[PDB]
């Protein structure tokens, strides 16, 4: 059952798994926060074109996604602007 | 520097006649059947023994080791100046005891001891001693010189410097006094010279001069007078501190001599002597003393402690907006994007350029998207324009500096004709404070700041560039009277601005370059127009370590030197030392190359954005070293011999500094440089290299291995630093987040630190109590937290999410216990050659009591 960072560095159970605390070296078991410095966050942009995003801009108050998914518990609600 | 067009001594009147007198038998005696003694006072009666002249001395014993000297005519033609607004209450005083007297002398006890005062009468002297310890002599070297203001000699009445006449209407008026500090051999203080921080003897050359001017091209050690003046200076020596503050706002030398025992002596052109002694015994109670005088250190609003951006220009509100894209596009953080004198119509101050920034409120929304901030320049000239509001205004309601003849003061400064608004008026303030409301200052908003440059006044055809010595201002009083304060109420002013724009509830930030004491209550101040060179990044610690001893914590230099293109090593080096320096600010020239960090090659840009990066993940202790600073008024920046007093080997040194109690800072100032000898004191004291971990007895000589990229910075043990470790894009994105605590074991295995929190940038931690102050603590195997202010409480989301200690071993178990939760184990990963043990995710909150312990 465990996961294994994408850099083979760890094994951690899948509770550490964006659980806002960094335990992969390349970041890879945080990528819906902001816990790892090398980490990147998928914006989805349903309808247009996929970008990622460093992972310190997620839930930073600022809006980096055309689709607002970065921002889901800042206090700033992103509007939809992907067009 | 064109020396030519400032005075030496020689050419200041009141400065060669004073300083002419030499040590001798005072004329000056006490005439003991005047003594008066009250609850607060003693008075007594002075006279010249040749002139007949008589003067009032009034002696007050204060509260907190102090003890107040003031002399003023007994019977003047007019009043002399006494320097209002600096203090900020009237200090409490000790009652002053007779406890010997005879023909000669009276001794008297401070309250009920252990500090007495002599007075002998003839000739006349003050000796302060605690218990039979002599601290301190007034007029032992006989050098008292008070003139009598005569009936309104070479430049005694009128005297031309250059092509400018000073009509002197009331004299030769000048005051002066010795004061000699036996075993006192290290004197600091006096800013602002571009000079080393132990302050030189004067004997051989000129004296030290305190007299608010804009040098262009100011040079490296010497004691010609900067842009700012505050009139304290602190003695240091293995047994003792003490502080002189000389309460004078007109021009001021001083000379400094040594014999072991060192004599100072203070000679202003007008004015009355006011002088506080502030009697230690520790440098921290000299701070204390001092503070309680003329306050504390205004709470920067958290973003002021981020990295500020400037030039002398950015174009208009597309380069603005590019150069906030380009830190985003480089992960570099920046809370503030500073505009400078071209953004006005044509240095108008309040007013816009209408093709550059046609619409500012657009550009500020823009900014305030990002959570970033923008500074604008407003000067104190006002062009002379009948189509500028402003101008109309303060000429319609007579707030404009005077000649003698009535007519409002016209001279020469940026945009072109100007006059130069009285800031000494109160009215002139309120006016002033309230331009700043957003109705007033069209296109301002609340993540608008302001900068005031140029308030020495600066006034370009003007005797030594500023304002003619027989100016008038409110009240009559001539601008040789209060031209060291005039700045100072430019800075007030403004920052009142700030305030009441927001209806009271934001916390002010105004950078400003001239100043005096008390002008660490207004904002930060810097060290005005460097140059682009290494050893004027060198000088950049000792003069902010002078402001940092006499209360104006809130220092720094243009990051990259103002004058000229600094070489890319020089710019990292820079960027290194102004990211461990309290105001952090890139600044440049208007004829120099753009240098916003991207522009340069990859090694260098990643250089930078590594101090960045230390800088921002510092943030947290800045803002608990500034609010204890504001709290009990020590100094966020430090001198080594603050922290060792008894260490004699660090009382001269300048190229290393504290932050606090807590970090040692030796940063890289030479081109090519390999390695760096850095000086870690402390007998029993250990230090970790914060980067290697490594640790290191003192006292010792480390010589240290660098590279580009290397900051030196040690972390003393017995500390716990706390950092954000999520560096984001400016430090509103961070002010949530949570925390890692760094503890520096001490040899005892013992460590402690705090932790103040609050919004980041309102007053409601003083009208609220709405704040959390921690106390953070290790011994024996446990670290816990708890509260070191219970009056505040903060709503917040901020949790522990890691603890790094320095100097442990591994344990078996960590377990966390907090009120309201059931025991916790905590994950940890240690690393035996260096003995570091990281605690994974406490996940506890910032704002509750709790303790973890290893086995
Ligand atoms: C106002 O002034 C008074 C008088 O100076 C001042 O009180 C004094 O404070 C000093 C501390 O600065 C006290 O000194 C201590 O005395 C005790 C013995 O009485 C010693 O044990 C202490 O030793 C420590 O420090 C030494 C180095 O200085 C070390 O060698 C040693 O290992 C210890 O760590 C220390 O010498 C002094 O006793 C009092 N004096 C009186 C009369 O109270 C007061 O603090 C000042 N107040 C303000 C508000 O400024
Ligand atoms: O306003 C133009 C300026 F040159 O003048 C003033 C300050 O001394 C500078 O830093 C500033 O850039
Ligand atoms: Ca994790
Ligand atoms: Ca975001």
């Amino acid at each position: 059952k465990p996961f294994t960072c994408l850099d083979g560095t760890a094994t951690i159970p899948f509770d550490q798994v964006n659980d806002d605390y960094c335990d992969c070296k390349d970041g890879s078991d945080e990528p819906g926060t902001a816990a790892c410095p090398n980490g990147s966050f998928h914006c989805t942009n349903t309808g247009y074109k996929p970008l990622y995003i460093l992972s310190s801009r997620v839930n930073d108050g600022v809006c980096d996604c055309c689709d607002g998914t970065d921002e889901y518990n800042s206090g700033t609600v992103c509007e939809n602007t992907c067009r | 520097v064109d020396r030519s067009n400032f005075k030496t001594c020689d050419e200041s009147s009141f400065c060669k006649r004073q300083r002419s007198i030499r040590p001798g038998l005072s004329p000056y005696r006490a005439l003991l059947d005047t003594l008066q003694l009250g609850p607060d006072a003693l008075t007594v009666h002075l006279i010249h023994e040749v002139t007949k002249v008589l003067l009032v001395l009034e002696l007050q014993g204060l509260q907190k080791n102090m003890t107040r000297i003031r002399i003023d005519e007994l019977e003047p033609r007019r009043p002399r100046y006494r320097v209002p607004d600096v203090l900020v209450a009237d200090p409490p005083t000790a009652r002053l005891s007779v406890s010997g007297r005879d023909d000669n002398s009276v001794e008297l006890t401070v309250a009920e001891g252990p500090y007495k005062i002599i007075l002998t009468a003839q000739p006349f002297r003050l000796d302060l001693l605690e218990d039979r310890s002599l601290l301190l002599s007034v007029n032992a070297r006989g050098l008292m010189a008070f003139e009598h203001q005569r009936a309104p000699e070479p430049g005694a009445w009128e005297e031309t410097f250059k092509t400018h006449s000073d009509s002197k209407p009331y004299g030769p008026t000048s005051v002066g006094l010795d004061f000699s500090l036996p075993g006192m051999e290290h004197v600091y203080g006096i800013p602002e010279h571009a000079d080393s921080l132990r302050l030189k003897v004067t004997e051989g050359g000129e004296p030290y001069r305190l007299y608010n001017l804009d040098v262009f091209q100011y040079e490296l050690n010497n004691p010609m007078a900067l842009y700012g003046s505050v009139p304290v200076l602190l003695a240091h020596s293995f047994h003792r501190d003490l502080g002189i503050f000389w309460l004078n706002a007109a021009e001021t030398w001083v000379d400094i001599s040594s014999n072991p025992q060192t004599d100072i002596r203070w000679m202003s052109e007008s004015g009355i002597i006011d002088v506080f002694l502030m009697l230690g015994p520790s440098v921290f109670d000299v701070f204390r003393q001092y503070a309680s005088l003329t306050g504390t250190q205004a709470l920067p609003p958290l973003f002021s402690l981020g990295y500020h951006q400037s030039r002398w220009n950015y174009r208009d509100e597309a380069d603005v907006l590019e150069v906030d894209q380009g830190f985003d596009d480089h992960n570099m953080p920046c809370d503030v994007i500073w505009l400078d004198i071209e953004h006005a119509d044509g240095k108008r101050y309040f007013t816009w350029d209408p093709t550059r920034f046609p619409q500012p409120l657009n550009m500020l929304e823009h900014l305030a998207s990002k959570r970033r901030k923008l500074v604008a320049i407003v000067d104190p000239h006002i062009k002379v324009d009948s189509g500028y509001r402003v101008h109309e205004e303060l000429r319609n309601h007579g707030l404009y500096v005077k000649t003698r003849d009535g007519s409002d003061y016209e001279g020469w400064c940026w945009p072109g004709s100007a006059s130069y608004p009285d800031f000494t008026n109160p009215r002139m303030r309120a006016w002033w404070s309230n331009m700043f409301s957003f109705d007033n200052y069209e296109g301002s908003a609340p993540n608008l700041y302001v900068w005031n440059d140029m308030n020495e006044p600066s006034v370009f055809n003007g005797p030594e560039v500023t304002m003619l010595k027989d100016a008038v201002h409110y009240g009559g009083w001539e601008h040789r009277d209060i031209h060291n304060i005039y700045g100072l109420y430019v800075h007030m002013a403004t920052a009142d601005g700030l305030i009441q724009r927001s209806g009271g509830i934001e916390r002010p930030f105004v950078l400003s370059r001239a100043f005096f004491s008390g002008s660490q209550r207004f904002g930060a101040v810097w060290t005005g127009d460097n140059t682009a060179e290494w050893d004027h990044l060198k000088i950049s610690i000792p003069m902010c370590l002078s402001l940092a001893l006499v209360g104006l914590s809130f220092c720094g230099a243009d990051v990259g030197g103002f004058f000229k293109n600094p070489e890319p090593e020089l710019l990292v080096r820079w960027y290194q030392m102004g990211a461990y320096q309290p105001f952090f600010r890139a600044h440049a020239h208007l004829d120099t190359g753009r240098r916003e960090p991207w522009l340069l090659a990859s090694q260098y840009q990643d250089a930078i954005r590594d101090a960045l990066f230390q800088r921002y993940s510092l943030l947290p202790f800045w803002y608990t070293l500034f609010y204890q600073a504001h709290k009990e008024g020590f100094p966020v920046m430090r001198p080594l011999w603050v922290q060792y007093p008894e260490d004699m080997s660090t009382f001269s040194i300048e190229d290393q500094f504290m932050l606090g109690d807590a970090l040692l800072i030796h940063p890289v100032s030479d081109a090519g440089a390999h390695g760096v000898q850095v000086y870690l004191p402390g007998q029993e004291e250990v230090w970790y290299d914060i980067q290697s971990y490594q640790k290191h007895h003192g006292p010792q000589t480390l010589y240290l291995p660098v590279t580009l990229s290397s900051i030196p910075v040690f972390q003393r043990g017995g500390t716990i630093v706390p950092r954000w470790m999520r560096v984001r894009r400016s430090s509103d994105c961070m002010k949530d987040d949570p925390i890692t605590l760094f503890v520096a074991l001490s040899p005892q295995g013992t460590a402690q630190g705090e932790l103040f929190l609050d919004d980041g940038h309102t007053f409601n931690y003083q009208t609220r109590h709405e704040f959390l102050l921690r106390r953070f603590s290790f011994s024996g195997s446990t670290l816990v937290s708890s509260s070191a202010d219970p009056k505040g409480h903060l709503e917040t989301p901020i949790w522990i999410e890691r603890v790094v200690i320095m100097g442990a071993g591994k344990p078996a178990a960590v377990v966390l216990q907090t009120k309201g939760s059931p025991e916790s184990r905590l994950s940890f990963q240690h690393d035996p050659e260096t003995s570091v043990l990281i605690l994974r995710k406490p996940g506890v909150s910032v704002a509750s009591d709790w303790s973890i312990h290893l086995r």
